[PDB]
């Protein structure tokens, strides 16, 4: 996360860290939607251009974390995966359209002060909150900058980062990139004339774009960090997978594999 | 700084799972009866040039020697040896050995297997090939610094036979030197002369040697290559290097981006990367997936494995993180060679009739190699950076854990160097 | 009531947790607000 700040403890209890099992390394973000299902970006698991094509056995998820690298004994929960499910219409060749995937935990996880699921939006909530100007929140342990600092690096945070960003009008998103945008993705970020900044960066993919409902005061995951063109650049915006538009797929996968 | 970078002990963590106790293991029954013979035939020779076939076998010997040598140091020690130097020294020394003493050497060094490979191959071919190889590696400059000394030193009271003196010189561009180990002035003049000949690279060649030594092998090598794709210096930053499942240490980490060959080996559970040096030589970096997987990697390394890795690699743009380091070792290979089966040679009763008419006892085979690895290299390799960027972690080959490295001369398939970096902060 | 959450999945395949989703133990449950959620509420200030 670029231009964000340290999250507070338990601020994003549905935050999941996707980990390579062996060798051990942070791969992406993800989110907890129940005691056995995790949601993430499809390209975090399958992306040929980078020779990525993981299976259930190559991964691990770390739930309930705050610190990026410390093993948080009796607070975080480490789980293996039973199965991975990528959207059948996921398009990694052109625009990462339908960049979404589900991962089923090998064993249900217990909830606690640090582990709790986020809600998935219903049609009305999505229709009311997904509008230009409304702000959402993005969290992650990805890099703090796009550019390299001589003899230091791009910068990694010690704890979970968070940043609030406004949803942007389709026309402006469309005019900001030569990439072909679809109805299954939306973009967020500040306009150059707005002064404030912030964005997701390398390593934040898969993490959730959430909004707190003013109708029932519950947190909803409206999007999944997907892609961009450089982090925090003026006139550019981050793109997120439109979760509600793919809710039917999520429901299908869970219905025939959940039990 | 105020943060811990913890390795996760998965077995320990998951052993606390509730269903751990419900595991159903296998009983070791009365009897079974089964097996599968061996025979590590060398069908690796097909299409291989004459010099490559000899180097494939020299490599086979090198890995066996490494296997023995590593069990004589700590698992946390770095290791560095120059296999080609060891093999040529034994080839050279065998010029004056006879009988079984000679046979053990040719057998264990795998020279016997080479002569057997083809009908047109004879012991003379070995010496001829070493003569050619030696010239190419040390008597020519291809773009890297490779300084070396590989001679015999025989106490003056034991005159060296003429035929040996001249053969060593002709086939190995080396010398069987007269020496006086009990004379400090000899040590000084000699160390000094070697320094001048090696332009200051190889120093203290004959230091700390028993004054009663009758004969010893001196093999010192200095190496420093230049990267084809150099590591830009602004990318060099401190990075955590994982020593083991519990400790980490900050080291200078070099970083770059370019098209490099690499592969993921599922059989030996490791990642392999190839880095090109100017002059037709390359460094092969092998990092096991699990830190506890180093012992099995070392245990199964063979020429066949290396060829399998080489064919399986693919070229792709990737970021590379390699710690800079400098290894300087000084071993006495006698004990190791004995364990491999070469014993008569190191016993006074061994037959070295070809070297001297007197009985000589060899107790020291000094093998001292030095290698420096830093960001120096020719240059560039475009500093691209564009648009479309999926936001997951990118493809990088990160050498931040104990690794092995093999340095090969491409044209001859010669294993120049082999090492293990368990800790880049030490030498 | 419209302020009450309505479940959409079947706990038999979804697992437990939907009914109480989106309510943080260390925040909503304790009647505490995080340091920047207010900024989100203020942006929803209509459309
Ligand atoms: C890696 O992903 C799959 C493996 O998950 C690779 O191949 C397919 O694997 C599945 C089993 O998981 C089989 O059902 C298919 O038949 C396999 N395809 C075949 C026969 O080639 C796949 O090749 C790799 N990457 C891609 C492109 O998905
Ligand atoms: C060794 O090789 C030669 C041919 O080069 C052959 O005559 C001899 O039988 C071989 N010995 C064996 C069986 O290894
Ligand atoms: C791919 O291209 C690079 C750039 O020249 C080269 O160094 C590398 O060896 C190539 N890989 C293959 C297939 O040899
Ligand atoms: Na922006």
């Amino acid at each position: 996360i670029v231009e964000g700040s340290d999250a507070e403890i338990g601020m994003s209890p549905w935050q999941v860290m996707l980990f390579r099992k062996s060798p051990q390394e942070l791969l992406c973000g993800a989110s907890l939607i129940s005691d056995r299902w995790v949601l993430t970006a499809a390209h975090c698991l399958l992306y040929p251009p980078w020779d990525k094509n993981f299976t259930e056995n190559d991964l691990l998820v770390r739930i309930g974390k705050h610190s990026r690298t410390r093993y948080e004994r009796n607070i975080e929960k480490i789980s293996m995966l039973e199965k991975i499910y990528i959207h059948p219409r996921y398009n990694w060749r052109e625009n990462l359209d339908r960049d979404i995937a589900l991962m089923k935990l090998k064993k249900p996880v217990a909830f606690s002060d640090y582990i709790h699921p986020v809600c998935l939006p219903d049609r009305e909530t999505a229709a009311s909150l997904l509008q230009a100007g409304y702000k959402g929140r993005v969290t992650g342990w990805g890099n703090l900058k796009e550019t390299w600092t001589a003899n230091v690096g791009k910068g990694q945070p010690s704890v979970l980062q968070v940043v609030n960003l406004p949803i942007v009008e389709r026309p402006v998103c469309k005019d900001s990139t030569r990439i072909r945008i679809t109805d299954n993705m939306f973009c967020a970020g500040y306009k150059p004339d707005e002064g404030k900044r912030g964005d997701a960066c390398e390593g934040d993919a898969g993490g959730p774009f959430v909004m707190k409902s003013p109708f029932n005061n519950r947190w909803y995951q409206m999007g999944i960090v997907s892609w961009g063109e450089g982090c925090d650049r003026d006139g550019k915006y981050g793109f997120y997978t439109h979760v509600f538009r793919l809710k039917k797929w999520i429901q299908k996968v869970i219905d025939q594999f959940g039990e | 700084g105020e943060e811990d970078d913890d390795y996760l002990d998965l077995e320990k963590i998951f052993s606390e799972d509730d269903d751990y106790i419900d595991i159903v293991d296998s009983l070791s029954v009365s009897p079974t009866d089964s097996d599968v013979s061996a025979g590590n035939i060398l069908q690796l020779f097909h299409g291989k040039s004459r010099i490559q076939r000899l180097n494939i076998l020299n490599a086979k010997f090198a890995f066996n020697l490494y296997r023995v040598l590593k069990d004589q140091v700590n698992t946390f020690d770095n290791i560095f040896i120059a296999p080609v130097g060891i093999s040529t020294a034994m080839g050279m020394i065998s010029l004056g050995l006879k009988g079984e003493t000679h046979e053990q050497v040719h057998s264990i060094l795998h020279f016997k297997d080479f002569v057997n490979a083809s009908s047109k191959y004879e012991i003379t071919t070995i010496h001829n090939l070493f003569r050619k190889l030696t010239h190419r590696l040390f008597r020519r400059n291809f773009g890297y610094t490779l300084r070396s000394v590989n001679d015999l030193y025989i106490q003056k009271q034991f005159p060296i036979l003429l035929d040996f003196k001249t053969k060593v010189r002709e086939y190995y561009f080396a010398e069987a030197q007269i020496a006086d180990f009990s004379d400090p002035a000899f040590i000084s003049k000699t160390n000094n002369h070697i320094m001048k000949l090696t332009k200051g690279l190889i120093k203290d060649a004959l230091e700390n040697i028993d004054p009663a030594t009758q004969m010893m092998i001196l093999n010192c090598i200095y190496f420093k290559g230049s990267w084809v794709n150099k590591f830009p210096v602004e990318m060099t930053h401190n990075h955590n290097f994982r020593l083991n499942e519990r400790e980490v240490v900050k080291v200078s980490m070099m970083q770059t981006k370019g098209n490099f060959l690499a592969a993921n080996d599922q059989e030996l559970d490791c990642d392999i990367l190839q880095l090109e040096y100017v002059g037709g030589i390359s460094m092969l970096i092998v990092v096991p997936h699990k830190m506890s997987g180093m012992k099995t990697l070392e245990a199964q390394l063979t020429p066949r494995v290396v060829e399998r890795w080489q064919k399986s690699m693919t070229n792709r743009t990737r970021e590379v993180l390699l710690p800079k380091f400098k290894l300087e070792k000084n071993y006495n290979l006698v004990e190791s060679l004995k364990l491999m089966g070469i014993r008569m040679l190191f016993d006074k009763n061994g037959n070295m009739a070809g070297i001297s008419d007197q009985r000589i006892a060899i107790d020291l085979f000094k093998h001292q190699g030095t290698i420096t690895v830093n960001e120096e290299g020719t240059q560039a390799t475009t500093v691209t950076t564009v648009g479309f960027m999926p936001l997951s972690t990118q493809v990088r080959f990160t050498v931040d854990r104990p690794f092995l490295f093999l340095i090969y001369e491409h044209r001859t398939s010669c294993l120049l160097f082999m090492g293990r970096v368990a800790n880049p902060s030490r030498s | 009531a419209t302020s009450e959450y309505q479940t959409f999945f079947n706990p038999r395949t979804f697992g437990s947790g939907e009914a109480d989703c989106g309510l943080r133990p260390l925040f909503e449950k304790k009647s505490l607000e995080d340091k920047t959620e207010r900024e989100l509420l203020e942006s929803y200030i209509d459309g």
